[PDB]
């Protein structure tokens, strides 16, 4: 985007898709980096009082 | 042999035949000591038939329950190597070998003692654990590794440190320990174990809603 209008409406009437919305660059929605830390969750083993190794 | 039994064999022989089995039933049979220490009244030690109803063992010849009996919370029989007895349960229970079999309590010997309401039976179970740690050899590494890990579990449950898959892995440890060893120390310290998680599970789960309702 930030071009200016007549190469906008001549982009859109060469190639009629409305181009200005889906253009592929990408400029806010790239993800934000520094994400906040995760915790993992464990699955369906660590249970105590049950995990014998002979059952699985 | 026992003292009890060598000291009992001679009066077999020069007293009547079978008149030793006139006593009780007729498998599990005689005259034993009853031994009630603990929170009694004048704690003592008694002659009586082997087959006896534990209310009037307890009442009828070493005084009485503190407060009544209504006060009191556990009965340990045997000593060390049996699981408790709740009080809905040894309203009826006589003591005999078979009969404490049928209330899953190995009978020990002789030492029929009692725990009070006002008493914290996890602190006292935790101290007996304390006294296995203190006397047993390390031959085997079950018991040796176990009775290490229950010690360690029931100081932390005296502390209400933990939440209850703790406790349901101490049901394990209990069940893995027993019937592994060489000797019945690794057994005895498997039974009252299990017999506190038999019986006493909401009490236990009350100490650790405290300690978590603190410690947040
Ligand atoms: S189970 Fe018995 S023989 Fe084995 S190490 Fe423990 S006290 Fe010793």
């Amino acid at each position: 985007a930030s071009a200016t209008r007549l190469i906008q409406g001549l982009r859109n009437w060469a190639s009629g898709r409305d181009l200005q919305a889906k253009l592929q660059l990408r400029y806010q929605e790239i993800s934000k980096r520094t994400q906040p830390p995760p915790k993992l969750p464990v699955g369906p083993s660590h249970r105590l009082s049950n995990n014998y190794y002979c059952a699985r | 042999a026992n003292v009890e039994t060598v000291a009992v064999s001679p009066t077999i022989c020069r007293r009547g035949g079978a008149w030793f089995a006139s006593f009780g039933r007729e498998r599990n049979s005689g005259t034993k000591l009853f031994n009630i220490s603990g929170h009694v009244n004048n704690p003592c030690t008694v002659e009586e038939e082997m087959s006896v109803p534990l209310k009037e063992l307890i009442e009828k010849h070493a005084g009485g329950v503190t407060g009544g009996w209504d006060n009191l919370l556990a009965v340990i029989p045997g000593g060390s190597s049996t699981p408790l007895i709740p009080k809905s349960v040894c309203e009826t229970v006589l003591m005999d070998f078979d009969a404490l079999i049928q209330a899953q309590t190995g009978l020990g010997t002789a030492a029929v003692i009692v725990m009070d309401r006002s008493t914290d039976i996890v602190k006292a179970i935790a101290r007996l654990i304390e006294f296995y740690k203190h006397e047993s050899c390390g031959q085997c590494t079950p018991c040796r590794e176990g009775v290490d890990w229950m010690n360690k579990v029931m100081a932390r449950f005296v502390r209400g440190d933990a939440r209850p898959a703790e406790i349901d892995s101490l049901w394990e440890i209990s069940k893995q320990i027993e019937g592994h060893t060489i000797c019945a120390l690794g057994d005895g310290a498997a039974w009252p174990v299990q017999g506190l998680i038999r019986h006493f599970r909401p009490e236990l789960e009350e100490r650790m809603q405290r300690f978590a309702q603190q410690h947040q």
